[PDB]
């Protein structure tokens, strides 16, 4: 049948093929709109409405 | 009103300065002339410093507080006399003033309570640091651990008004009534024990007797009206409930106040019968503020003030006699008149005050009480006679029996009264009748 043995480590390697299947598995990402915000660093911060507030304003 | 409290604050270096004794009282006698200029002051409050504002209410009790405070320094002279850590005792007093002053003139409930117990820790060195019976330990606790027992519940109270109020603030309370039954006894049984009721009274004969000449002054002259100014502010929104439990303490205080007057008969110690003394009277003050009504409050005020007068007064001839004969039983103590007559004197004027004599500021006082004690129920006459008639018992047996008999056998020389005492007196005295005059002042606090 004129084949020939393959050398020793030739079924080791990486074998790249074409897929005829033709459906490499897709790619998302999950989405949670309702996640605990947070106070956003572009958020003005003025000074505090009469400081502490706490017994005498201390 | 930051006036007073820079003043005492830069008087506190002269504890340290050596030979400066006398010259504080002075600084400490002139403050009372400044306070004494800025009365303007209305039932809402008036002067306001960061916190610190102040009404006719606790205008009265504040300068009640500087002329004791004052007079405590002139009766402790001995303190000097033997330089028994005398800088250290002028600071306890420099101190013990500051916490008063403001706890007076504090506008906000948590702060009242702030310095409220705070005063206590100056006071409770007093009594260890120059006292001399043994008992001074056994007396410091009972002043100590009564109070801080009744207090400590006291402030989970003050907490709770917070987060339904929103403010501490004596005005922005006033606008509510509360429903809770226990919220009723955490801020009125803290001061039920301080006034003293009858039966909680158990440390004010202990904490008398042995504290110092000073300490006497103030225990009986300022920390029994802590507690009466505290129930001024905190049953104004207690009108609800002081109604349902009301008549158990106008009953225990008017039937405690009899009883304790026949326990003065059988009394045999001088300062153990002005103290019990001091429980006698505190119980018409209390019944009469728990009657709420316009007179009752007014002249429980006015009675706080001339009944601290007395009491303190009545505290400065006990030492005198004690100093001198060394034993503080009327057995020791008899005849006086012939010992020191200039000095009898002053034993009657503050003796015939605390019985209720014109033209005392006590008399005024003590007929409101009573009408406002009548008005609420005409069955209080029975024992409100009786208390009456034995508030005079046990005085006069006080006075008489210390002063006319013959003189005792096995005392000792000593020395004759001294400018300094009659001095003392007279401050103690004299205003308590002049005031009668601009009573619309310290009266008019509602
Ligand atoms: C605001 C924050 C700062 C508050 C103030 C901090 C400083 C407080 C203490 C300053 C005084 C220190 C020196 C002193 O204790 O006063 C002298 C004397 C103490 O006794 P003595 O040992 O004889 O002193 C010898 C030194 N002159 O004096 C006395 O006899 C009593 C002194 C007061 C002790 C207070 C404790």
């Amino acid at each position: 049948f004129d084949w020939d043995r393959p050398s020793y480590g030739y079924f080791s390697r990486a074998k790249v093929i074409q897929s005829a299947r033709e459906a490499p598995k897709k790619e998302e990402k999950v989405s949670y709109p309702d996640a605990t915000p947070g106070l956003p660093e572009d958020y003005p911060k003025p000074p505090a409405k009469y400081g502490s507030r706490f017994h005498w304003l201390e | 009103m930051l006036k007073i409290i820079f003043f005492l604050l830069f008087l506190i270096p002269f504890c340290f300065i050596n030979n400066m004794y006398w010259m504080v009282q002075i600084m400490m006698f002139f403050i009372s002339f400044i306070f004494l200029l800025m009365n303007n002051f209305m039932n809402y409050w008036s002067e306001i410093s960061y916190f610190l504002g102040c009404d006719m209410l606790s205008y009265g009790l504040i300068l009640l507080s500087l002329w004791i405070c004052s007079l405590m320094l002139l009766a402790s002279e001995m303190i000097n006399k033997h330089n028994n850590y005398k800088n250290l005792f002028l600071l306890n007093i420099i101190i013990l003033l500051l916490l008063l002053i403001l706890t007076f003139s504090s506008m906000s409930l948590f702060m009242f309570y702030l310095f409220f117990e705070s005063s206590l820790i100056p006071t409770l060195f007093l009594i260890l640091g120059w006292g001399y019976q043994p008992e001074r330990l056994q007396a410091g606790l009972y002043l100590l651990f009564y109070t801080l027992l009744v207090s400590l519940p006291m402030l989970i109270g003050i907490f709770y008004l917070m987060n339904k109020i929103g403010s501490m603030n004596f005005y922005l309370m006033n606008n509510f009534m509360f429903n809770y039954d226990l919220l009723y006894f955490c801020l009125l049984c803290a001061f039920l024990v301080k006034m003293p009721m009858f039966l909680v009274h158990l440390w004010l004969p202990k904490a008398h007797v042995e504290a110092p000449v000073s300490g006497s002054m103030i225990l009986a002259g300022i920390m029994l009206k802590l507690g009466g100014y505290g129930m001024l502010r905190v049953i104004s929104f207690l009108q609800l409930m002081n109604l349902k439990y009301s008549f158990v303490w106008i009953s225990i205080s008017l039937v405690g106040g009899v009883l304790v007057s026949l326990v003065c008969l059988r009394q045999t110690d001088l300062k153990a019968l002005i103290a019990y003394s001091s429980v006698a009277h505190m119980g018409i003050v209390l019944s009469g503020l728990l009657t709420m009504t316009y007179w009752g409050l007014c002249g429980s005020y006015t009675l706080m003030i001339a009944h601290g007068l007395c009491s303190s007064g009545l505290f400065c001839l006990a030492n005198v006699s004690y100093e001198r004969l060394g034993s503080r039983s009327m057995l020791i103590n008899k005849g006086l008149l012939n010992f020191m007559p200039s000095m009898t004197l002053w034993w009657f004027l503050l003796s015939s005050a605390n019985m209720a004599a014109p033209p005392t500021l006590n008399l005024l006082g003590e007929i409101y009480l009573l009408n406002s004690i009548v008005s609420w129920s005409w069955i209080s006459m029975i024992l409100l006679s009786f208390l009456s008639f034995f508030s005079a018992a046990y005085t006069l047996y006080l006075y008489s029996f210390s002063q006319h008999g013959k003189l005792f056998s096995g005392v000792y020389s000593f020395s004759s009264g001294k400018i300094r005492e009659y001095l003392l007196m007279l401050l103690h005295w004299l205003p308590l009748n002049l005031l009668i005059l601009k009573s619309e002042s310290f009266m008019l606090w509602l």
